């Protein structure tokens, strides 16, 4: 009941889910061929909410895959636990969009969508009760950006009443792989405001910082990027499909952490993190857990935020523990830092815990905090497009697929007034 | 102010202009209701609605079909309002979906009309202009309003 | 003939109605099972040959918390069709509960009430039990009682609500529906019992002298206090107290019906025997600030009325010995206008001890149900966290797109700060 | 010395069938194979020394079934050459069995009905089985209602047909040949009892919680039904009912014999147990417009009498206390002319239970059988349906062919209307 | 009994009649030495519908081979399960038509025709109970259309109480392999209409669609069609040749689809069809099939069944499933599309259930529904053929062989006034 489905697009959202599956996988006990190999009975109770069932008692995800590429997933298919996914739900195109927003947005993107959305509505229309849909995609990408966001308000223009997620990787300016990342960036963090129920913000800076300082791991790979950002994806729904002593579904995140409809912009962190040479020096203990989460370099994100204040914040602990532990440290964080919390509002943590930890691990926590920090990431990206845009370079690539600069100054102007909203409670006082 | 903004409606619900589009909603019943009624029969869903009353959604495709949006109602919420507003005294009983019972779909159209003036009061300005809008004519002021309104 | 229906509803409520389930049947020498290897009835009905049906139900939307109920030991016990379950949570939304996924299941809860009722004879009344912070249980609460109201009438209802603590909160949107959930049982429930989580962990703390206590060990202490205020009508007693004999003896006014419990002793077997427990020492020690149930301090203010229970091998002379001592008291004073304001009632059964549990086996015990004027300081604190949030309408969208109306919010206020303008008008001396 | 004989005719008729005769082998102890490892005797013959044969005929145009009976567990039981089969089917065409292949096959079935009633010497009446949308089973069953009619004379017959759902149906031209054959049985057959699929489909799903139903669910409960109604003729009874103490009780003009029924309690094993089954909340239960055995609602009309049967350990008593109640309520009126509505009997043995079937076993149940004035609905339907089709004279080419009249559906429509009009007349108070 | 002979015509039919045999001889275990080797007892109860007994324990099928040239004959005999055809039934000539309609039926086919029904008057004469025949032959050639639809009124005016079926490939516009198709295609719709009881079309343009778009094979050849035309043709029988909740023979469809006698041109479609690749992706259930059922593009002809409305629709489920299930899933599929069905005539669906599915699928489904959208092929027939008679182009073929053109206007005007009736209905209102 109350499950998901999974769907992803791009080349950055393929790779996402290809380690996010292998994780949710290796929890469940399932082999690269389907077959259930697991020790504990919790671990197939609740398994109807990522898993289809089939003849043969084997296991399928609903998962979806797209790109207007075929190249990525013809090779995600030959990776380990890539024989899960079913045939079928593979949909591509013979062209690709280039990085162009355009193109996979207009004139390319808006053709094949309908083979994907045939199947997206098989999925929905079959599942028992639907809680909603979780999106992985880049911003930093054409094809991904373009017919992920197009997508967003199809499926939001069908399902109202759903929950919609999605987990959004936006271009840094330190790192940067393509030159026309702030136009694609800017033009769909404007679709995407007005859809998406929740959004959460991924960098690969800060993903290589944290692997740098805190792993304290010589060589960086995208595995281990793919990695954390799968354990933290998953810490999400734990609750959902594990029991404990104060469940909390998506819903319930959705209620607690919003307070403006269009304020749902979070950072996230995943907590612990050791190196391999002191994983054996440290003991695992809740003030512990809590001293990392709030952490300003464990977040997921460059931002830095004791530039500003939280709105709200939300944990997820995992393990077995005493509650009256959790409350006093998540009052005692509360106390020693008023000056990084709104003060209209009181008591604005939110608190659950979960009786199955992670394979490995004895405790862990999860953390989904909305601040005002998160401001300084739109300045920049709209900082460096005003700064290309003014010259008009590389406006004819998108104005040749019946694209106008009308609708970049409307996404310019949308994006400032987010901003300036998005920061106007930051000097609101009671 | 929120005790004002309630004071002043219902007098225009009671209004002889209202109550012929809604007195021509009469007709609507007449053939235009029996039309809309025709399309409610069509939604399944019908076992949960009055015999006497239009869904909804065949109230929204009403006004989408129609122009009277985005023309005359620039905000898909206006619809809602206006549908909510004729309604609002009605129980849900038994989990039935409301129905447009003689009007609450009337109602709707006219919160469209008073909610966003719009597309429709552009055709009232050029009207009261003495202009006879032929249907190229309303059909061009509604494309320069919807352009004006994106 | 005599018998009380008690209804669980929400994640709270069904997990202390499992504390409270596994003491009766403890106490009643009923196995698991439902099988025995004539006080009985009070809580229970014979099937005409073998097994015993609680008279309870336990109603949720989220399935987790029932389907773990359904799979435990205690599977045998309850009737399979009497735990209501839903498909999808409120998530903390009251309007959720109260107008759109509450309604279709309410029906249900009602037949089964109506099932349960025809069965008794001398039916007492009803118990309800519900944490308030919450969408389903504060919602699903109200509606409940809303529909008992009228569907019985004069019967007696009885609401066990865990408020939340002052400074101390899981949720960050719990004021909202508390405040109305109190305007919805404030004009709908016969008496209401303050039970909030910070002071039991003091208790705990203090006493039990446990350092990281879990929900279990809360829920085990509020079961004492219901098997203690419900043993007079299963056990032959020197001076016995009847449900329907509080109206009549601690609710002054009818708008006036909030009061807060204490318990006494609360002591662990490693030094319990060291001392007398004496009747005087612990009818002291139930009159302690520090050992109030509800974090409430009784020094701010005046005492209404006290209805106080004993259990064991008490003997009225010693009761009236220790009154007396407590009226001498200068630092306990009652209101004017009541010279008398004490109702004392004796019971020869001891309290029972759960094995692993962390309470003792003690032959003495007290249980107080007191009505104070101090009551006022957590309805003022509740109003304060409201108003902060409700002047700039935070929060606002995700009730009013549940259909509940703008002006909602403000009646409650008014009518709390009506029940704050009663309590300092009754506690003035003529 | 008392007998009834069952005729089978039709693929639905055939497997209800089957379905009672399961049942009644179970209830009288008789194994399969038809060999006991006097009560026996309304339903069975013994053959001297052994084995029981049946008081049964099965007959279809259309050999499948037949054949399956025949190969299965039950091969031995019934008499080879009483279970009379066809070559060619109808094909849902009433003339055909009605004019054309039902006549050579007419003869046979009553020289197998003559052969069986010499050997009865009390015989109480007929039953006959027959699913009414379809060719062979309405045509043979009226022509053979219409010889029997007059072989026989007063003899009294009753007929369960099965009538097609308000909306639901599997054939597109059921409604030429349903109303062709309630013309044929409205002046042949004494009593007549409602029996769509749609009604039992929603009681499978409400009360025994399942949701893939199949036909032998239904047919289980049919079979109930069945013996519920004869179990006053073959066990020892308090306040026994004959099957000729009906049209005395039931019907008040010769054309009014259409009554709908229901069944209480309809409960599985996993929470009958739970709730005590009292006779007040069964009778409350049986008079549910949600528990009607047909699609039509009793709160559209009046009641005209009330004939309704109780098995187990009820007392009379508690039914006079019950009738008492139903009379109170305001949402049950009946007739003007009638006073007193109810027929009562009670009987001792208890229902008895089918290994691997849904029903539970319990010690209390209640079988109605009602003639009410809101019946006219569903001939006002299949009126509203005919009439569509007739108007442009579509299908009429498959019947006219057959050798029936142009004229024969117009008399019909007219008997149809007659009954109507009778309908409203006899409702309206004086 | 009711069992059905085999005859086929032209190259195509025996192209199809190849595949159709090993189908049907591979679902009942029949080995190609005509031995049985099956599993189930089943496939044995009811082999004498299509396969005769001979000494020695084989079987041999009841068909007919005819053509005017012996390569196609001398061809099947050497593929896979050719040798079960007896040599006494294959009937030649040895000259052939050269797709000129007149040699084939006027100068050729009316002196060879003589030994080929003396065949076929030996089969029919000597069979138990006969149910009918079925023909498969092509429109596109000379010899099949014309010896084939002269056969057709030979059979019927010897047999006018039997039932007839006939397969026929109709030339599409868009595939053409003959230059003279539209001629006698013209000349055999013409009499086709006139003898036949059910008429299949199905063109070879839907079967490539269906090919590349739905299975998605890279190199679709003649085999595949064929294996598609057989299994669609298997479907139909099914319930005849197995038990089942409820059996349906060809006469009873006759009954139900066509209501009225001129009108009988049905297209069909078969389900489930999934690619190799996404046969594990995808679940079985009675939705899946009912929504792939219904789809426009799965239709075996190449008219868009949304361009009209349908009079009737049929359903030959297979495998073991609930009924309840699939009558509100035809239920559904007709609320939600009520404006493509005809409105008077209410419930237009009729539903057939088979226990045994097809060999290596669990289930499947064989659709047959009456629709107004088949007049577009007719009227391109039409226009190609008005387009090329104006100026009596390859007139002189046809005329040299006794022919002339009356002949010609009027077989147009006939086809011309079934067009035009055929699509009278569709505007007709009630
Ligand atoms: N004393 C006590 N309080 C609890 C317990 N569990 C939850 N609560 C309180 O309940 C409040 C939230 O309501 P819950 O009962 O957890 O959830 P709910 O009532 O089912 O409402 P939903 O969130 O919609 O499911 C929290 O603030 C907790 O303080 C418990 O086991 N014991
Ligand atoms: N309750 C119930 N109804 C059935 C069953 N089987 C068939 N029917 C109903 O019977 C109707 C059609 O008549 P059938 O009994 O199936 O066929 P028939 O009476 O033998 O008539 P023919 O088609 O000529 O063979 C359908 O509309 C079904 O609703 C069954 O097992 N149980
Ligand atoms: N975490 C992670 N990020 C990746 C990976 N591959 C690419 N990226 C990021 O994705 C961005 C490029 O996106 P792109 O591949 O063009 O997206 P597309 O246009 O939808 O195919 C780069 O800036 C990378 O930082 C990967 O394997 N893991
Ligand atoms: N499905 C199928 N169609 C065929 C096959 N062979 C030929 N056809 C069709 O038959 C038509 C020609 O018919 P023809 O062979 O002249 O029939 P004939 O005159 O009776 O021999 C062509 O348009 C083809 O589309 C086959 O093996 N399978
Ligand atoms: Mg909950
Ligand atoms: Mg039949």
């Amino acid at each position: 009941m109350r499950e998901i489905v999974h769907i992803q697009g791009g080349q950055c959202g393929n790779q996402i889910g290809a380690k996010f599956w292998e994780v949710i996988s290796d929890e469940h006990g399932i082999d690269p061929t389907g077959t259930y190999h697991g020790d504990s009975d919790l671990q197939l109770e609740r398994i109807n909410v990522y898993y289809n069932e089939a003849t043969g008692g084997r296991y399928v995800p609903r998962a979806i895959l797209m790109d207007l590429e075929p190249g990525t997933m013809d090779s995600v298919r030959a990776g380990p636990f890539g024989q899960l996914f079913r045939p079928d739900n593979f949909v591509f195109g013979q062209t690709g969009a280039g990085n162009n927003w355009a193109k996979g947005h207009y004139t390319e993107g808006a053709e094949l969508i309908d083979s994907v959305l045939d199947v997206v509505r098989k999925e929905a229309e079959g599942c028992d009760c639907l809680q909603g849909f979780q999106i992985t995609h880049s911003l930093g990408g054409g094809t991904g950006s373009g017919m992920g966001t197009l997508l967003i308000s199809k499926v939001r223009e069908e399902y109202p009443d759903r929950i919609m997620e999605t987990f959004s990787v936006v271009p840094s300016p330190k790192v940067s792989d393509t030159v026309v990342e702030p136009y694609n960036a800017t033009l769909s963090v404007h679709q995407l405001v007005e859809n998406a129920d929740e959004c959460m913000v991924i960098d690969n800076e800060a993903l290589y910082d944290i692997c740098f300082r805190t792993l304290k791991l010589t060589t960086p790979t995208y595995g281990d990027l793919n990695h954390l950002v799968s354990a933290a994806m998953s810490g999400v729904t734990c609750c959902l499909r594990f029991p404990g002593q104060l469940n909390s579904d998506l819903r319930k995140l959705a209620v607690n952490l919003i307070p403006f409809p269009r304020l749902h912009f979070f950072m996230i962190g995943f907590a612990p993190l050791t190196s391999r040479g002191s994983q054996q020096y440290r003991a695992l203990t809740v003030p512990e857990l809590t001293q990392q989460m709030f952490d300003a370099k464990n977040m997921m994100c460059a931002a830095d935020p004791r530039h500003g204040r939280y709105l709200t914040a939300s944990a997820l602990f995992r393990g077995r523990m005493s509650t009256k532990e959790v409350d006093e440290q998540m009052l005692n964080v509360q106390n020693k830092n008023s000056s990084y919390f709104v003060e209209w509002i009181p008591n604005n943590i939110k608190s659950s815990i979960c009786d199955i930890p992670p394979k490995g691990l004895k405790m862990a926590v999860t953390f989904v905090g909305n601040s005002t920090a998160i401001q300084e990431m739109f300045k920049r990206v709209a900082e460096q497009f005003t700064a290309m845009f003014r010259r008009k370079a590389f406006l004819h690539w998108y104005t040749g697929e019946g694209m106008d600069e009308m609708e970049f100054t409307e996404a310019e102007s949308n994006m400032n007034d987010l901003v300036s909203e998005y920061q106007q409670y930051q000097d609101a006082t009671a | 102010i929120e005790k004002v903004s309630n004071v002043k409606i219902k007098e225009l619900f009671q209004k002889d202009d209202v109550q012929s589009v809604y007195k021509t909603n009469e007709f609507k019943l007449s053939q235009l209701f029996f039309y809309l009624k025709k399309y409610t029969y069509r939604e399944i869903s019908r076992q949960n609605i009055a015999d006497n009353e239009i869904s909804y959604k065949t109230f929204n495709w009403f006004c989408y079909r129609f122009n009277i949006y985005p023309e005359i109602i620039s905000n898909p919420k206006d619809i809602l309002l206006i549908y909510r507003s004729v309604t609002r005294n009605k129980q849900v009983i038994d989990h039935k979906p409301i129905g447009l019972s003689e009007e609450e779909f009337k109602e709707a159209m006219l919160r469209i009309s008073i909610k966003g003036k719009k597309i429709f009061n552009k055709f009232s300005e050029q009207l009261q202009k003495g202009i006879n809008l032929n249907e190229s004519e309303m059909a061009k002021i509604a494309d320069d309003e919807n352009k004006e309104s994106n | 003939m005599r018998e009380v229906i008690s209804i669980h509803v929400g994640q709270g409520g069904i997990q202390v109605g499992n504390a409270c389930w596994e003491l009766f049947c403890l106490e009643h020498g009923i196995q698991p099972d439902g099988q025995m290897p004539d006080a009985f009835n009070t809580f229970f009905s014979e099937t005409g040959a073998g097994k015993h049906v609680p008279r309870a139900v336990f109603l949720d939307l989220e399935p987790t918390v029932i389907d773990e109920v359904r799979t435990g030991t205690y599977r045998q016990l309850f009737h399979p069709e009497q735990l209501i379950s839903g498909k999808e949570d409120a998530a903390n939304n009251f309007a959720r509960g109260h107008y759109t996924i509450g309604k279709e299941i309410v029906d249900l809860c009602l037949d089964r009430i109506r099932k349960l009722a025809d069965n008794c004879t001398g039916l007492q009344g009803f118990l309800v039990f519900n944490s308030v912070g919450g969408g389903t249980g504060s919602g699903l609460g109200s509606l409940l009682l809303e529909r008992l109201s009228v569907d019985y009438g004069k019967k007696s209802k009885l609401g066990f609500t865990i408020y939340p603590s002052p400074q101390v909160s899981t949720a960050v949107v719990e004021p909202y529906n508390s405040i109305l959930s109190t305007h919805s049982l404030l004009e709908h429930t016969d008496v209401a019992v303050m039970l909030d989580n910070e002071a039991i962990y003091d208790i705990c703390r203090r006493n039990l002298d446990i350092e990281r206590p879990t929900y279990t060990n809360l829920n085990r202490l509020i079961a004492q206090v219901i098997s203690s205020l419900t043993a007079s009508l299963r056990f032959d007693g020197a001076l016995n107290v009847d449900i329907t004999e509080f109206q009549t003896n601690l609710v002054p006014y009818p708008r006036i019906h909030f009061m807060l419990s204490s318990y006494a002793p609360i002591i662990s077997a490693e030094k319990a025997y060291h001392e007398q427990l004496s009747v005087a020492e612990i009818t002291n020690s139930a009159f302690e600030p520090a050992n109030m149930m509800a974090k409430c301090d009784p020094r701010h203010g005046k005492y209404m009325a006290c209805s106080m229970m004993y259990r064991g091998d008490v003997v009225p002379k010693d009761v009236n010995a220790s009154i007396a001592t407590i009226k001498t008291k200068r630092t306990i004073q009652f209101v004017d206008w009541c010279p008398t304001g004490f109702k004392v009632g004796i019971n020869y059964q001891p309290p029972t001890v759960v094995p692993g549990g962390d309470l003792a086996k003690v032959m003495r015990a007290v249980c107080m149900i007191s009505n104070s004027t101090a009551i006022a300081e957590v309805f003022s604190r509740l109003d304060h966290k409201f108003d902060l949030m409700y002047a700039k309408r935070a929060f606002v969208h995700w009730y009013v797109g549940e259909g509940m109306e703008e002006g909602e919010f403000s009646e409650a206020r008014e009518d709390l700060a009506a029940l704050e303008k009663d309590y300092e008008e009754v506690g003035i001396e003529t």
